[PDB]
């Protein structure tokens, strides 16, 4: 567990419908959510491995369960069904217990997605952002349309914002 | 695969014995009527003369033989049938051999009728022989399953649709 | 980026193959290639949709593989109707389709000058 | 099903248009839709992209920050407002409707355009 | 074979073994054509001796 | 692993006896101790399903193991003792291993905890507070008993003590 | 996934081949590698705990697989085949999901070294440093070998290099 879901963000976005992890930004020319592409595909391929793995991993024989004894022969029988019943507590513990898991897994995998994209972003802005809470962040300087494309595709320049953002954070 | 093909032709292979045995417990369309892959065997004139066949495997696959033993309810359907006060049933091959004698008893009633018949089954293998010797109590095989084993089912009692 | 042949052509009543290949990489079942017919003055129209599902509207002349790394278009039987560019989208983790040049199939009809 | 297309024509370099595209046939409130464009002498590039609720919206590199694709499910419209046009934005404009996939309960972009629109020529200039 | 071996074969013949190693399809088993009872079961049995 | 338990944090505390994750403060006023309620109930409910995860979902059959043969049927008593031998080797493996993979996904999870109520109390301190090591956090100004109850609560209020800090960190 | 390796540090050191985690320190005496031990001698260890775990684990009886039945006992070499072809299949199915499972943990589990090791650095130097990305650091003082010796030991004694790095920074 990271701390990213149910963690200092508090809730999901029902909105943003296209993707598994985004972002939403607000600037002077508008306000709107951008699911990211990237991560959202990698988590996908990952998802459908897992499924894939639980699944397709059960390859069996032709098998005929289920076998006639009479009255001469109940050791026979009572040794069958102590086979047949054994089989089936093991595949009812098994089975039981590995969805938990992975389950318990795939939560973490998501917020682990979620914290790393939180991350990212912040050793990207530095100091030119604020964390305001909810997990996100305020700019100190004037982000059109372009600067936060650039955030979201990976490539701020924090440079070239620097000195204006020195500029209103001391004050 | 599974072909139905006759061990022992009617019309051959019985000359000194009556192959008409009809009962009325195995009644078809109104009259009564017995098996079609067994025939029952009993005294012409007013003997049962002794009874050697044999049959010899040549159909590249094992083939399954059925027969029975007749056991009549009393000593008199014994002397009716088949003349003899004690008879023998023998049926010896490669791998199995048996030796069956009528046992005259007074069991319930059951589909109007008092006496037994007991099934017996084997599996001849390729190249193998099966003899019969009976002076009495024989329900002859007329009709032998050439078949080949194949992988393991099962039998699902249901009632469900086919499709 | 997506690499088409500029221009191809065949016979009438005879098959023909379009490839459509990723300048630095394969095309895998993964990449979903897409096939889109456009005719001059008419809107373009999905001739394929994923490796090989075809709609039911486009003609069975139509039909489309993946082999050697590369997506393809098999046209079996061309007839008249078949001469307009043949386009081709892949997918690449994004809604962002890479669309290829474009390839101008030209179904004969005049001796060649 | 059919898109039809409008809006276009010759306007002044750094001016503004607004094509517009009506679907009859279905409903816009469950597709994803996208505006993609043809230049002169080169091939088809992608433009801009719009989710099946409005909510997603995404723009390509070169037209970030002077585009903006909007939906009006009332009127059943797509919009592509275009701002402070340049000489490279001479096309033609087809508006296409994404296929339906559900990847695990997401909306998808796979397959493709399923419906495209015949298109509209757009042209800038200063002369 | 186990049956030949342990009938005295003419054409064949330890104090202890863990298992036993047979042909595929032994050639010298039973000279005099016959059946073995139980034969399965005395291979088992005979499987391991101490 | 994640770097709290054995990590920046060395060692435990034995006065702190009522929860597993806590803070301790210091004043003019005293020190003290204090259990975080909330998250040790979390982390005692995971564990409690988790146990009862692992017990409860053991449903058997009533049946008995134990069969008698004669000298006549041997193939009989090794096939009975295979199917209870190997019964026995798989639930041996099976329930070994899985015990060995719960205990670190356990020790984790407690490290999981205590690293993302480190983190809490860092993002909500900010700059009003320097980090020392041990998990300990040396205040820019005087917080009495209600700072530091407003601080596990959960309500710093960052802005009130935030001039004053600032007058004793440019110092 | 911790977000360390293919994450803020995206290729490995094939030039530093007697450890796993390691630093590459640049000065004006020179360029070099040094493994760090500690955390590498602790990670082989749990990893060949790991190995032992799952190999010394699995201790067997001795058995003797197969039977022999006549042509009169099918159901028995049908219940023979039935029991041998459930275990193949318990066998199979629980050793490929193990194994698929460990690999991943112990994917994490380098990737949480990895990230220990550079938040512990990134602990001791405060603001002495900066992020330059690629997930490491660049001094804003003339560190010697002594220096690097000293962060990489794990007493980097800050208060001594503060003040020349203040006044460094603020430039």
């Amino acid at each position: 567990l990271f701390g990213a879901i149910a963690g200092f963000i508090e809730g999901g976005w029902t909105g943003m419908v296209d993707g598994w992890y985004g972002y939403h930004h607000q600037n002077e020319q508008g306000s709107g959510y951008a699911a990211d592409q990237k991560s959202t595909q990698n988590a996908i391929n990952g998802i459908t491995n897992k499924v894939n793995s639980v699944i397709e991993k059960m390859n069996t024989q032709f098998t005929a369960v289920g076998k006639e004894f009479n009255k001469l022969e109940r050791r026979m029988e009572n040794l069958n069904k102590k086979v047949d019943d054994g089989f089936i507590d093991i595949w009812t513990y098994n089975a039981e217990l590995l969805v938990l898991l992975e389950n318990e897994r795939t939560l973490d995998f998501h917020d682990s997605n979620v914290k790393n994209l939180y991350e990212k972003v912040k050793s990207q802005l530095k100091n030119n952002a604020k964390e305001i809470g909810n997990g996100c962040f305020e700019f100190y300087h004037k982000c059109n349309d372009e600067c936060m494309e650039s955030v979201k595709n990976g490539t701020y320049d924090y440079p070239k914002y620097s000195e204006e953002s020195k500029l209103n954070r001391e004050k | 695969s599974f072909e139905r093909f006759e061990i022992f032709p009617k019309e051959s292979s019985w000359p000194n014995h009556t192959t008409t045995g009809v009962s009325a417990s195995c009644s078809h369309n109104g009259e009564s009527s017995f098996y079609k892959n067994l025939l029952w065997l009993t005294g012409k004139n007013g003997l049962y003369p002794n009874l050697s066949k044999s049959y010899a495997n040549n159909k590249e696959k094992e083939v399954l033989v059925l027969w029975g033993v007749h056991h009549p309810p009393n000593i008199g359907d014994q002397r009716a049938l088949y003349h003899k006060e004690n008879a023998y049933v023998s049926v010896v091959s490669s791998h199995y051999s048996r030796k069956f004698t009528p046992e005259i008893a007074k069991r319930p009633k059951v589909r109007d009728q008092e006496g037994r018949i007991n099934y017996y089954w084997t599996l001849l293998e390729p190249g193998d022989t099966i003899i019969f010797e009976a002076n009495g109590n024989l329900i002859a095989p007329r009709y032998a399953f050439a078949l080949s084993r194949g992988f393991g089912s099962g039998i699902i009692n249901s009632n469900a649709p086919m499709d | 980026t997506v690499i088409q042949e500029p221009a191809m052509s065949v016979s009438p009543g005879g098959t023909v193959t379009l490839t459509c290949a990723f300048s630095s990489g394969s095309v895998t079942t993964s990449n979903y290639p897409g096939w889109y017919q456009q005719t001059p003055g008419q809107p373009p129209r999905q001739v394929i949709y994923s490796t090989n599902s075809r709609p039911t509207v486009v003609p069975s002349r139509f039909s489309g593989a993946i082999s050697g790394n590369k997506a393809t278009l098999t046209i079996t039987g061309a007839q008249a109707e078949d001469e307009a560019d043949y386009f081709c989208g892949l997918y690449k983790n994004s809604a962002n389709i890479p669309f290829g040049g474009g390839t101008h199939l030209t179904v004969l009809g005049q001796p060649k000058a | 099903e059919k898109l039809v297309e409008s809006g276009g024509g010759l306007v002044q370099s750094g001016g503004s248009l607004r094509l517009s595209c009506v679907g009859s046939g279905f409903d816009l409130s469950d597709n994803a839709f996208t505006w993609v464009r043809q230049a002169p002498g080169k091939g088809l590039e992608w433009v801009a992209t719009i989710s099946t609720n409005g909510g997603s919206t995404y723009y390509a590199d070169s037209v970030t920050g002077r585009f903006t694709i909007s939906k009006d499910n009332s009127r059943n419209t797509i919009y592509l407002q275009m701002n402070s046009l340049r000489t490279e934005d001479t096309a033609h404009y087809y508006c296409a409707r994404y296929k339906v996939c559900h990847r695990y309960g997401l909306s998808c972009y796979y397959y493709g355009m399923d419906r495209w629109g015949p298109g509209v020529e757009v042209v800038v200039s200063s002369a | 074979s186990v049956a030949g071996w342990i009938l005295g074969n003419p054409e064949c013949e330890r104090e202890s073994w863990s298992y036993i190693v047979e042909k595929p399809n032994p050639e010298n088993g039973t000279c005099y054509p016959g059946h073995f009872a139980d034969y399965e079961e005395l291979r088992e049995q005979l499987s391991s001796v101490s």
